[PDB]
RNA sequence: ACGGACCAAGGAGUCUAGCAAAUGUGCAAGUGUAUAUGAUUCUUUAAACAUUUUACGCAUAAUUAAUG
RNA sequence: UUUUAAUUUAUUCAUUGGAAUUUUUCAUGUCGAGUCGUGUUCUUUGAGAUUGGAGCACUAAUACGUGUGAUACAUUUCACA
RNA sequence: GAUGUUAGGAGGGCAAAUCCGCCGAAUUUAAGCAUAUAAUUAAGCGGAAGAAAAGAAAAUAACUAUGAUUCCUUUAGUAACGGCGAGUGAACAAGGACCAGCUCAAACGGUUAAUCCUUCGUUUGGUGCAAACCUUUCGACGGAAUUGUCGUU
């Protein structure tokens, strides 16, 4: 019988979490990766695009 | 270990008075009631036994009185205190 | 200052006077019924030193209780179990005779009252006698008093049955503190529950 | 058992499924406590919900060097600050009757902490512009203008926090001031060896002084 | 994680990898540490030699705070303090660092390792090893007892 | 030798604790921010984010019944 | 709609008590008894020459006392309560 | 003491997840089994609240000392208990949540119980359409109480 004391959550190292966030930002910064993820960005000027 | 209330602690962590070197800083009704209650109550039977054992006045008699008081009251401390008090009253009634 | 003399007198219990009065009153209590109201405290100093007061809603009942241990409630000595549990004679009750005495009067005989405390009164070969102080929580003389009226709140019903009187505190191990009690403090069962309650965090 | 494992030790021989409990509501309880304390500090209308606590030294040789927040200032500390315990407990100062000041250092440090708190206090009148100069060591009541101008300024909650300690674990001394004759190991060994007889001497001193 | 379990790959293999002859029964050797000294004795003696018996005297209540004593060897004293100040202390021979290891969290200074030659250093600690003190004063330093 | 007349649907190495090995990952004589706190986060969010310059665990030193 | 903060305003006249601290004296007071404790028995505890509880027997001292300081004692210091 | 269909009141039963007392196993594990374990558990009896119980030291410590209770992290599967086998197993310090202290007894007050309750009346005003509710202190009566209420600390 399924029990409520299953290991529902996980403890993730803070350093690994920060590494993952930094890597995700870096990946968002490269055009090919965004296109691969599936965003239709063929018409924007540059992929690390910033606005006023 | 033991400390010293004067002569500040030596700065080491072991030995006598060790530790840090902080700067240290430092019958008018009872007996009337006693006489009244004594007059209207007296002595318990075991107190009477101790009294006559003391009145016998030998070293063996005093040892027997200490043993008897210890058995009757429990604990050597209480037995000894009772024996001393009974000796005091025996002297005070002998005068 | 009379109470001090009374207390010092009752401190003896082996003097001729105290012995004689203890004898005559224990004889009278033996003939009296098991639970019976008394008009006024027979030990006014001791009752007053406990919670008793001379307000209207305060009553006192004298209770007789049988001495010794009660024997196991197994039919004959035919306990069906391991030899560790085969004893029937030397079984000592957890509650003291004083607590049993206050229960005898507080359970149903006067269930409209609240048991406050109880005291000694007398002894005998087969009976221990006690006097139990009870308070009427519905009397206005008790209710309007800024003191003592804590007992009117319905969280002090049957303290003698929940082990909340002084005798209960004694037999629950609550009269000692520190390393000598250790595991009794929030109640023995509550402490035991807390001591093996296994806690798991969601994320481990 | 088999192979090279630690010998098992699991204390699960009773009915433990009744005693398992898992906190799914840890952060929910965090939010609830935060909300409650925010609500009461809004309810009391400006006065902080925190109470001043003394700086005390942790017991035992493990935590000798560390200080923390104790409960309650002592009677001597409150007197040095110039206020009674009954009055002090009305202005957010904790008082306990159990602690005693064995050291002038602790006495003066907690007294100076109390004085700083008293100087930081600004007192709101009990009767709405009926300011009075106070009793029991309570500071004189502030008036309308200072109350108005101080009510819109951030409260000093750092005073309630345990004080940070300056850390001179590093420092420099001149080489010529180095004592080259000291023998620390010998001193420790000699102190340990002599401890027993010095306790005897102290006991004899106590017996002599008893008369 | 349940799809990586080894039992999944024995789905249609009758015995589930537990043997056709010996089978998987319920505690065929006993429960817990049952058979020590009798039929698990070889395991106990081969992997946990000194398991049975008792040695030594009892310490009725311990109070570990009394004897808590972290240690640091002399070879880490110089590394305790930052690099720039290490350079400054090594450069200037007229002054030496005095280091209170108790503030860093050490009660006893032990004597393992090599201190820098002709670099005086003063150390404050609650306890000192004999060799630790010898090295401290050999490099021209001093040990100071504190509490 | 035992089970199986037939068909459908259900039907059995799992979950938790604790230890170790293996491998992947992060950091490294340090590592893990525990409980808890804060924050114009509060559908999601019971998760994410954060931690005014000695909490604690394990590791950093062993050995002895033990004073050490 | 509930309450609950800040913000509005209080002014005269009067005598009726009470409280905190600070000056100068008297006087070192009270402080829980079949209770504590001890022995024994049973149970309970990690508590071990007994952790608590209970039954029975004995049965205290008076703050200079008596309880704790995890090994049973005697003489005794100290700390804490 | 009785007795009262005297006046005014209370208890009883249900419900239980959490809570407080009592009573109290065996299956089980020990590869057998008796101490031990299961377990101070299940079953049984009784008693309360929105929480209960605990709680303002006859407490720790041994330090530069802490300061009611409860709970969380940890101490710690440690000190210890145990056919020292299987198994069992706390406490102090440390970090946090919360944070609150009090009164009887005893003392003192007799140019005066200074206390309390019952019943009957009076008004000081307020919110309610109403029903009803909150405030009000002048009493009078009858009692309780010196076998001790109240004030002071």
């Amino acid at each position: 019988p399924t029990k409520i004391w299953r290991r529902w959550g996980r403890k993730v190292n803070l350093k690994e979490k920060r590494y993952a966030v930094c890597s995700s930002i870096a990946a968002s910064g490269v055009t090919s990766l965004v296109l691969a993820r599936g965003h239709r960005i063929s018409h924007l000027k540059e992929v690390p695009l910033v606005v006023s | 270990g033991r400390k010293s209330t004067i002569k500040p602690a030596t700065g080491i962590a072991v030995g006598f008075n060790s530790g840090h070197v902080v700067t240290k800083r430092n019958s008018k009704r009872k007996e009337l009631i006693k006489d009244v209650v004594r007059e209207i109550t007296g002595f318990s039977p075991y107190e009477k036994r101790i009294i006559e054992l003391i009145k016998i006045g030998t070293s063996a008699s005093t040892k027997r009185s200490l043993k008897y008081a210890k058995k009757k009251l429990g604990t050597h401390k209480r037995g000894k205190a009772k024996r001393e008090e009974i000796q005091k009253v025996v002297i005070l009634q002998r005068r | 200052g009379a109470y001090k003399y009374i207390q010092e007198i009752w401190k003896k219990k082996q003097s001729d006077a105290m012995h004689f009065l203890l004898r005559v009153r224990t004889w009278e209590y033996r003939q009296l019924p098991v639970v019976h109201r008394v008009s006024k405290p027979s030990r006014p100093d001791k009752a007053r030193r406990l919670g008793y007061k001379a307000i209207q809603g305060f009553v006192i009942y004298r209770v007789r209780v049988r001495r010794g241990d009660r024997k196991k409630r197994v039919k004959k000595g035919i306990v069906h179990g391991k030899p560790k549990h085969q004893g029937v004679h030397k079984q000592k009750s957890t509650r003291n005779l004083k607590s049993v005495a206050e229960g005898k009067v507080g359970k149903s005989i006067c269930g409209n009252l609240r048991v406050l405390n109880s005291y000694w009164v007398g002894q005998d070969a087969v009976y221990k006698y006690y006097e139990v102080i009870l308070v009427d929580p519905n009397h206005n003389a008790v209710r309007n008093n800024p003191k003592i009226n804590w007992i009117c709140n319905p969280v002090h019903k049957h303290r003698e049955l929940r082990g909340l009187t002084s005798a209960g505190k004694k037999y629950r191990g609550l009269r000692v503190k520190g390393h000598l009690s250790a595991k009794s403090r929030p109640s023995i069962r509550a402490n035991w529950k807390r001591r093996q309650l296994i806690k798991l965090r969601k994320c481990r | 058992v088999a192979h090279n494992n630690v010998l098992p030790n699991v204390h699960l021989h009773k009915w433990w499924q009744r005693h398992v409990r898992v906190n799914f509501s840890k952060n929910i309880k965090k939010k609830k406590r935060r909300l409650l304390r925010e609500k009461r500090r809004k309810a009391n209308g400006g006065t902080p919900i925190e109470k001043l606590h003394p700086i005390v030294h942790c017991p035992t040789q493990r935590y000798n060097f560390r200080t923390r927040l104790g409960k309650g200032f002592t009677f001597e500390e409150l007197k040095g600050a110039g206020l009674t315990p009954r009055a002090a407990q009305t202005i957010g100062i904790c008082y306990d009757k159990r602690r005693k000041n064995r050291s002038e250092e602790s006495l003066t440090k907690n007294v100076e902490r109390l004085l700083k708190y008293k100087n930081s206090l600004v007192m709101i009148p009990l009767k709405k512009n009926k300011a009075k100069k106070g009793i029991g060591g309570i500071p004189a009541d502030a008036d309308k203008n200072t109350i108005k101008e101080f009510r819109n300024k951030k409260p000093l909650l750092s005073i309630f926090k345990k004080e940070k300690n300056t850390k001179p674990f590093y420092e420099t001394i001149e080489v010529s001031k180095i004592d080259k004759e000291f023998l620390a190991y010998k001193t420790l060994r000699r102190a340990k060896l002599a401890e027993r007889r010095k306790n005897r001497r102290q006991q004899k001193k106590d017996i002599k002084f008893k008369s | 994680a349940t799809r990586f379990k080894k039992n999944r790959k024995k789905r249609g293999h009758v015995s589930a990898g537990h043997g056709r002859v010996g089978k998987h029964r319920k505690h065929p050797g006993g429960r817990g540490k049952a058979g020590g000294l009798h039929h698990m004795r070889i395991n106990f003696d081969k992997y946990h030699p000194g398991y049975f018996g008792k040695v030594g005297m009892r310490h009725l209540n311990l109070l570990k705070n009394r004897t808590y004593c972290p240690t640091i060897n002399v070879d880490k004293l110089w590394g305790l303090l930052p690099e720039e100040k290490k350079k400054e202390f090594s450069e200037n021979k007229d002054i030496a660092p005095v280091i209170d290891v108790t503030r860093k969290g050490y009660f006893k200074v032990l004597g393992n390792g090599k201190l820098k030659h002709n670099q005086p250093i003063v150390v404050k600690a609650r306890y000192f090893s004999s060799v630790a003190e010898k090295k401290i004063k050999a490099v021209g330093g001093q040990c100071i007892l504190v509490a």
